[PDB]
DNA sequence: TTTATGTACTCGTAGTGTCTGC
DNA sequence: GCAGACACTACGAGTACATA
DNA sequence: TAGTGTCTGCT
DNA sequence: GCAGACACTA
């Protein structure tokens, strides 16, 4: 599939990864997913095998024929050309242009910067992608006085209003400093930027931009028509280098969203990372993402007619497949390669690719999606994604994974099933396996830190499970329910604990037994009397509540430890607001 | 107290009409109290252990012991993981318990007990739960006691003494508290009905009760008051006997095993689990009730119930060996439902 | 008290970019920025011994050699590495004036980069970014995972493959007429096996030869160093008989002083890396050499215990 | 110290002083006179079992290269003193760095135990060993090389020590008797090299223990009998009179043979068990099963004992395991 | 997030000493 | 001479990592 | 204003 | 895998 595609983008062919109503051909092979197999059939979509893919290159003329679907793809073809020769002598006028003046001014460095330098967006028209983004992110500036004299508490129809400081996150090298940049010094604002490498903890951010926020630029008057030349826009980037839960300046930099009298920015990479919690709701949330091929496909186009070196229109899909949608990394790509081979084409892609390809750790979903995954485990599909492959796909977020690979391992439809086993011995495998992780993780997290053991439990607790249960998802990749239960049965031995210190005087039983056996007796004790005759008593229900040293509050705790038919919350719901009024006067 | 089950808890060795024989051994520890060595109780649960050690020291030291208190200390472990425990102290006694984090448990043991060791002459302390103990509080103990043993003593309450190591049961003076038969539990629940006021037909009500509790003390008195409050002090022939609900649950969750044996019942059997853990329930105890739940199915044979009871063992040992109880107990609940189907 | 000679692995290190063997195309593209000088920022990884720091110190010497000592600071693990006494350092450097040719910038090279602290590499981030005009960064790492995602995507990423034995023979002739030592072609085939394609392996195997009988042959090499121990648990793993197995492991690495515990990691390892046997089987042996893992870190070493391991290959091999 | 010698145990009052001295790795020891002779000392790195004489050889070879004042000369650190990164980054920074203050020689630093070091030193000391190589050598001293990196185990050339043969244990068995005046029959020596099992310091302890188990340390000659009652271990005879009433008598015969071997001599089921395992790997055993069944029953009934418990169910289970094994025979 | 030691790092603060000044 | 005024080392609290 | 192509968070 | 939102094209 991987060299196919490769062919098949050999001659200028789009390949889409789904399939569509106005798909032309399908290459038809042996097995894939059942939603293709279905979808091919129902619409009646022309299908050719690869016995007929061979002599489709040796029939197919060039240019694609006069077709209509390959005479639009060519003009656009030719338009993405025609742009790139457009803006090339762009900057080589202006080179020219500050030759001139510089020989000018020499009278009366260039070419040796990096390219991702000298072929910065020179405005936001030279952007690639996140084009809603950006111009969010302007609409958000150039409104922000507006908001300002209206107090902040009605928006518009964007909603922005509200929001006194922008948020900017996303993944690396895609634009968001240079986007937040070029916005501010379009509009004239005098940027105020940090960064991680100045200190950036309370203390100095009390002493730093604290004072800045209802101050102006010393050197605004000095360079001034201009409006909003006197203010700051503080742009703050890597916000993740605040690598302090208490020391760090995440929650200061929160007491700024709740009161600044300036525009501020931030730029960050992930914004789900429990570290950055307190920016939840805070700052209207500008993301970016991955840009489309075609845009990079004309900046690259006019970097290389600039730099005098040629490569295939074809081959920029495949770097930016390679290279994740990082641009920066591209330019740094295209750089490197040009200094010895000049020529990008077909036969060096695939060195290239497999040279620079970005080994980017996977998200947890994104790992228990891939390990639980029929095709690896197969014979030819282990070949390729070897057993080293998967011990480093689960160290990758070995704090989650065997939590995810227990979460959902039964709720995928296997499609690695050995001959007369079912569903249900493989599941019981799997398990007896995640049992046998669970106990060297127990050996590994001890007084001894067999901290050299973790290789073993990533077999027993991620691969070997997954191997015997791969396959195809039936519903979602669900995150791990053993977190919050294990939180909220944690909080609950806090009350049983609390509650059974309460009645220690005159009880004979420990905590276990309180549950087990006690507190069963103390519901018919304290809420049936509510039930079955009303407040008429209330005062026999304070003297058993009196007895055991309970208060108030140990009264509500008690009636949610119960399950099943037992459980109290319908029941005290039922009972009249009036009645329960008194009950709790009484008391106090 | 309010409650039955604490309101006429014997306080002395010759209150006591549980056990005739382990009295009279109680009686013989305490007619010498000056060389009494360090004692380990052990037996079923609710049988009346802690009774016994509560009596036993009212006849060394006297009146007095049931006169005590609760005072909080202040234990810092590694770093500032602060951690507030409260020990239920007495005169002519202390009493402690590994109610603390399991993990820290040893913390307690090492100093609050080398600064009651500080200086008849001896004071005792008692250790429920000792049988949650983790190996290294265990450890700290055995020099612990054996160093400081003319003015600290202890008595080690527990239940199923395996866990307790080797050494700890080799200088501790083992005591065996059985449970009593139906007999002795029908007299205590008579006595019970007879001291309170209770209108009762035929006392196979109250076989009935002592049948249900499986020798155990506390759940019966415990269900004799139930009963006696929802038949509004009235006990009938045919009362319903009442089962908590942590039992219903699993007796609902044993038959939806037993009908139905899909992947689909196994996440509603991990939600009904996931349920059962986070109401302060123990693992082992689920397992064991489980178990003992599915052996009561008269529609399996032979072949299925050796092979329920053999992985129930090798889970029970997984359990006691790990962390992450929902994980053995879904194993094992997986295990049962591919060897029933 | 005598002085000692300087030893082969530093006496005949590379001063210039063609002395260095193996990467061709990596090598001439390094040869390329020589010559253009416009040398971005780079991060370079490999298995240890392939010839990283050295090639990145030839670079910075062959692009300023008259400036070596003045614009180019050379970090490293055996320096303190942190927050502050990075940042401070490598800003001052970064921003301190100092004329070049045109087409020459200073170098910061961060060798052992892949220990550094998160902090000090996401402060590095906007040091790069500001000061790329006048400073060129260098990182050269065993492990590329450690380097945050940033830093990776504003360098330029050289990949270091493991050395073929032509290139290391090739080395190692050029060291022997150098040093004019008297070898045979089974001594050198063994150097060069015993080596795997570490350079640094290879020369000092030859040099302790040479030191130690002299005459580079097979009987001495194989004298002074013995087989690596992953080939034989290899070869114990994939024997047929359970006796051939457990005589293997006897007297190959019992009788030759090999620890229990080393034994059952390279077992781990292969098992790991083994490639002719069934995933599925691979997985099995995986689960029980780990068993048997955990009962030698608990305190059981003993030859029982990994003669029952090998027992249980057998029985998992032998499919019941 | 105090009182000189004579009042230390027999494993450091007879601590090789000379290279001439160290028995055994014949190979290491004319490698490395041969690397001080000609003047070129690389990056050692000895590897090997307890016991076999790597602290001693690389303590001679520096005694050897400086004189008797060695120890002010040498930069020593083991596991015992702190070793972190701060200490790589400062002591043995400055100790490569600086001149000899007591002569115009070489500095060694000797990485004792080293196998216990975190991964961050290490990653230093590969920056330390290369940067400072051309007037510092460094010696790594390691029982597991599982606990080094591999750049680390590249750094340094390798040599590992061999487990104790029959004619070093016997040549140091000889020295001590002439030195001690004592004396030890052949058979004697013979289950003092099967205790040994590569070490020598075992065979060092345990001919102190036997000097001391004599009535009188003169005049009388250690036998097997005293060397196999002060270890307890048990003797070869007893194994194989337990091994065959195991597999030729009935149940009640071998129980009762091997509870009163064990309650004779007070024998340990553990060195029981090793013993017989050592008989039977030279059994030409028929089938392939046995071997399997016999190994893996042997190790769990092993770590059983290791984690304790009931002795009498532990040697049952020993005797059922051998004869259920060795069914699948015929 | 739980996890249980040991290491390494970072920061902040409290003492601890020395240099200016009157 | 005495009281600050400073920069300095040292101690303590907290976070993060732990196999390739 | 409505069909795909594709990047992205689910705790 | 399950939506869910952002684009290009129609
Ligand atoms: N959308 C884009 N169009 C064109 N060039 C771009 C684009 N995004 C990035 N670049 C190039 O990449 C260089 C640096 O981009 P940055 O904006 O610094 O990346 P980034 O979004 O800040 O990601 P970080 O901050 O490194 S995680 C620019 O100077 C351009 O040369
Ligand atoms: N390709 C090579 N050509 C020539 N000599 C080499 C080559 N690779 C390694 N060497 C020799 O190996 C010795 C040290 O190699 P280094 O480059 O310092 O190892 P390294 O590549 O830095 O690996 P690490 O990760 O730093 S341990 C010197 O003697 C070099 O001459
Ligand atoms: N080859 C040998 N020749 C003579 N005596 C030896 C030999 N090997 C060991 N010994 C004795 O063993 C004693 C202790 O062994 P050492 O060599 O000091 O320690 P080691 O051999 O390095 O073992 P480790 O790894 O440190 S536990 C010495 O004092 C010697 O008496
Ligand atoms: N001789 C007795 N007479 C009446 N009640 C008894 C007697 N022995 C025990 N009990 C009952 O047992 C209960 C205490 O049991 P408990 O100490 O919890 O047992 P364990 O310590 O084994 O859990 C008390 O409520 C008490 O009513
Ligand atoms: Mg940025
Ligand atoms: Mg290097
Ligand atoms: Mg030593």
């Amino acid at each position: 599939r991987g060299a196919s595609e490769a062919l098949a983008k050999r001659y200028g062919a789009r390949v889409t990864k789904s399939i569509s109503s106005k798909t032309s051909v399908v290459v038809l092979g042996d097995e894939a997913g059942p939603k293709k197999l279905e979808k091919i059939k129902q619409l009646k979509i022309k299908a050719i095998d690869e016995e007929g893919f061979k002599q489709l290159i040796a029939g197919m003329p060039a240019e694609g024929g006069d077709g209509e679907a390959a005479e639009k793809a060519r003009r656009k073809l030719e338009e993405q050309h025609n742009i790139a020769t457009k803006e090339a002598e762009l900057l080589v006028k202006k080179e020219e242009e500050r030759s001139k003046k510089l020989a000018a001014t020499r009278v009366s460095r260039e070419e040796d910067k990096l390219w991702t330098v000298k072929y910065a967006p020179t405005n936001l028209q030279q952007v690639c992608g996140n084009k809603g983004s950006v111009m969010k992110l302007k609409n958000w500036l150039a409104n922000w006085e507006n908001s300002k004299k209206n107090s902040f508490k009605h928006a518009g129809k964007d909603g922005s209003g509200v929001f006194r400081a922008a948020m900017l996150y996303g993944p690396p090298g895609i634009g968001k400093t240079t986007a937040a940049h070029l916005v501010a010094q379009e509009l004239g604002y005098d940027i105020l930027e940090q960064n991680a490498s100045d200190v950036r903890s309370k203390t100095l951010l009390n002493a730093g931009v604290k004072n800045a926020l209802d101050n102006m630029s010393v050197v605004g008057y000095f360079k001034h028509q201009n409006l909003n030349g006197k203010h700051f826009v503080i742009i703050m980037d890597e916000v993740d280098g605040m690598s302090g839960g208490d020391r760090g300046g995440v929650g200061q930099l929160a007491q700024f969203c709740r009161k600044t009298s300036t525009p501020l920015i931030l730029i960050c990479n992930e914004r789900n990372l429990p570290k950055m919690r307190p920016f939840d709701r805070v700052c209207l949330d500008i993301q970016f993402r991955r840009p489309d091929a075609n845009s990079i496909k004309s900046r690259l186009m006019t970097i290389a007619i600039r730099e005098k070196f040629k490569l295939d229109p074809n081959v920029i899909d495949r770097l930016i497949q390679t290279t994740r949608g990082d641009i920066r990394q591209v330019i740094n790509l295209l750089s490197t390669i040009s200094t010895t081979t000049k020529t990008i084409n077909h036969e060096n892609i695939n060195e290239i690719s497999k040279a620079w390809e970005k080994n980017i750790a996977l998200k947890p979903f994104d790992i228990a999606h891939k390990m639980l995954d029929g095709q690896i485990y197969s014979d030819i599909g282990s070949r390729n994604f070897t057993l080293n492959d998967k011990i480093a796909l689960y160290f990758d977020d070995f704090d989650f994974t065997p939590l995810m690979i227990q979460e959902n391992y039964l709720s995928t439809r296997p499609s690695v099933l050995k001959p007369g086993q079912s569903h249900l011995e493989a599941v019981a495998e799997a398990a007896n396996c995640i049992s046998l992780g669970d106990i060297v993780e127990k050996k590994i997290r001890s007084s001894e830190q067999l901290w050299s053991l973790l290789p073993l439990h990533a077999v027993l607790s991620s691969v070997y499970p997954a191997s015997k249960v791969a396959g195809h998802m039936a519903g979602r990749i669900n995150f791990t329910a053993w977190l919050g239960q294990n939180s909220k049965s944690a909080k609950y031995y806090r009350l049983l604990q609390e509650i059974h210190y309460h009645t220690r005087l005159g009880t004979s039983t420990d905590k276990i037994g309180l549950r087990l056996d006690y507190l069963p007796t103390f519901r018919k004790r304290l809420l049936d009397p509510f039930l079955k005759q009303g407040a008429d008593a209330i005062s026999s229900v304070i003297e058993v509540m009196d007895d055991y040293y309970l208060t108030k509050e140990d009264w509500d705790s008690i009636m949610e430890f119960f399950v099943g038919p037992d459980v109290t919350t319908a029941i005290i719901k039922k009972i009249p607001a009036t009645v329960k009024s008194g009950f709790t006067r009484k008391y106090n | 107290m309010s409650l039955w089950v604490d309101k006429y808890r014997p306080k002395s060795l010759n209150a006591l009409s549980h056990n005739e024989e382990l009295t009279n051994f109680l009686k013989s520890l305490s007619d010498q109290p000056r060389d009494l060595p360090h004692l380990l109780l052990y037996g079923p649960n609710g049988t009346g252990k802690k009774t016994r050690c509560m009596a036993l020291l009212e006849s060394i030291f006297g009146p007095g012991v049931y006169r005590l208190k609760i005072d909080v200390r202040q234990f810092v472990t590694a770093s500032n993981r602060k951690l507030e425990l409260n020990v239920v102290s007495s005169p002519y006694h202390l009493e402690i318990t590994p109610s603390d984090m399991g993990n820290n448990d040893r913390i307690v043991i090492q100093e609050l007990l080398k600064e009651v060791a500080q200086m008849h002459r001896y004071k005792c302390v008692i250790i429920n739960e000792a049988n949650s103990l983790t190996k290294d509080a265990q450890a700290a103990l055995r020099r612990t006691m054996e160093k400081y043993s003319k003015n600290i003593r202890l008595i080690m309450v527990c239940d199923s003494m395996s866990p307790i190591i080797a050494p700890i049961k080799s200088r501790c003076l083992l005591i065996r508290c059985p449970a009593p038969s139906d007999s002795e539990i029908s007299t205590i629940l008579s006595d019970v009905v007879t001291n309170e006021r209770i209108q009762l037909e035929t006392k196979d009500i109250l076989k009935r009760i002592a049948q249900a509790s499986n020798g155990n003390l506390r759940v019966s008195l415990l269900m004799l008051e139930s009963m006696a409050l929802n038949n509004e002090l009235a006990l009938k022939s045919s009362s319903p006997i009442i089962k908590p609900d942590w039992i219903i649950v699993i007796h609902k969750l044993t038959r939806k095993i037993v009908k139905e044996r899909s992947v689909n019942s196994l996440i509603e059997c991990r939600a009904v689990l996931y349920d059962l853990l986070a109401h302060c329930i123990p693992a082992n105890i689920i397992l064991k009730e489980l178990t003992f739940s599915l052996l009561d199915v008269e529609t399996l044979n032979t072949t299925n119930k050796s092979s329920i009871i053999e992985y129930s063992s090798v889970f029970d040992e997984r359990l006691s060996l790990g962390n992450k109880a929902i994980f053995h107990l879904e194993g094992f609940i997986a295990k049962v439902m591919c060897c029933l189907d | 008290t005598l002085s000692l000679q300087l030893p082969w692995v530093e006496k005949y290190r590379p001063q210039v970019l063609s002395d260095i063997v193996g990467n061709k195309e990596t090598i001439d593209r390094l040869q390329q920025i020589a010559k253009d000088g416009n040398m971005p920022h780079m991060i370079i990884s490999g298995m240890p011994g392939i010839g990283k720091t050295t090639s990145v110190h030839c670079l910075a010497h062959e692009l300023l050699g008259r400036s070596y000592a003045d614009g180019v600071l050379e970090l490293n693990a055996s320096d303190d590495r942190g927050i502050d006494v990075v940042r401070n350092q490598i800003k001052h450097f970064a921003q301190k004036k100092l004329h070049l040719p045109p087409g020459k910038h200073k170098i910061v090279i961060l060798d052992e980069a892949d220990s550094m602290t998160a902090g000090a590499q996401q402060a590095l981030r906007r040091t790069m970014e500001l000061y790329s005009n006048s400073t060129r960064f260098a990182f050269a790492c065993n492990q590329s995972n450690k380097i945050i995602e940033p830093l990776q995507s504003r360098c330029a990423i050289l990949r270091y493959s493991k050395l073929s034995d032509e290139d290391v023979l090739k080395r190692l002739l050029q060291i022997i007429k150098l040093e004019d030592v008297k070898y045979t072609n089974d001594g050198l085939e063994a150097i060069i096996f015993t080596a795997e394609g570490d350079m640094r392996q290879a020369i000092n195997n030859l040099q302790s030869t040479v030191a130690g009988h002299g005459l580079v042959n097979a009987d001495n090499v194989f004298k002074i160093v013995d087989s690596p121990h992953p080939l034989i648990v290899k070869k114990m793993l994939l024997a047929s008989n359970l006796e051939d197995s457990i005589q293997i492991l006897r007297t190959d690495l019992w009788k030759k002083g090999y620890s229990s515990i080393d034994i059952v990691t390279t077992s781990f390892r292969v098992t790991k890396n083994l490639a002719q046997v069934k995933e599925s089987v691979r997985l099995e042996m995986i689960k029980e050499i780990g068993l048997t893992h955990m009962r030698i870190l608990e305190g059981v070493g003993t030859y029982l215990q990994l003669a029952s391991m090998l027992a249980k290959i057998h029985k998992l091999n032998n499919k019941a | 110290e105090k009182r000189s010698k004579e009042n230390l145990p027999w494993v450091e009052k007879y601590r090789p002083e000379t290279l001439d001295e160290v028995y055994g790795q014949n190979e290491v020891i004319t490698t490395v006179r041969k690397f001080v002779d000609e003047g070129k000392l690389p990056h050692l790195l000895f590897y090997g079992p307890p016991g076999t004489g790597k602290t001693s050889t690389i303590v001679a070879l520096a005694r050897e290269i400086y004189g008797k004042n060695y120890s002010n000369m040498v930069l020593e650190l083991n596991a015992s003193d702190d070793r972190g990164i701060d200490v790589v980054r400062n002591q043995i920074k400055d100790f490569a760095s600086t001149r000899q203050i007591f002569s115009k020689g070489f500095k060694l630093i000797i990485l004792d135990e080293a196998d216990a070091m975190t991964n961050a030193a290490q990653n230093a000391l590969r920056r330390v060993i290369e940067r400072y190589t051309k007037n510092t050598r460094f010696c790594v001293l390691a029982n597991y090389a599982h606990k080094l990196t591999p750049a680390l185990l590249s750094r340094c050339t390798r040599f590992r020590f061999q487990p104790l043969p029959q004619e070093a244990i016997e040549r140091r068995i000889a020295n001590v008797l002439v030195h001690e005046k004592l004396k030890l029959s052949p058979n004697a020596e013979k289950a003092l090299i099967e205790l040994s099992n590569g070490d020598m310091r075992r065979v060092l302890n345990v001919l102190q223990s036997c000097k001391a188990t004599l009535d009188n340390p003169d005049e009388d000659e250690i036998s097997d009998d005293v060397i196999y009652e002060c270890c307890g271990a048990p003797r070869p005879s007893d194994l194989k009179a337990v091994l065959k009433s195991i597999l030729e008598d009935d149940w009640g015969t071998a129980h009762y043979t091997l509870n009163k071997v064990r309650s004779a001599k007070g024998l340990a089921l553990i060195d029981l068990i090793e013993g017989i395992v050592k008989i039977l790997e030279d059994y030409e055993l028929q089938n392939e099963e046995t071997r399997v069944h016999l190994l893996t029953k042997l190790a769990d009934i092993e770590y059983s004992i290791s984690k304790g418990g009931n002795d009498q169910i532990q040697g049952s289970a020993v005797i059922g395991a051998i004869k259920a094994s060795f069914e699948n025979e015929t």
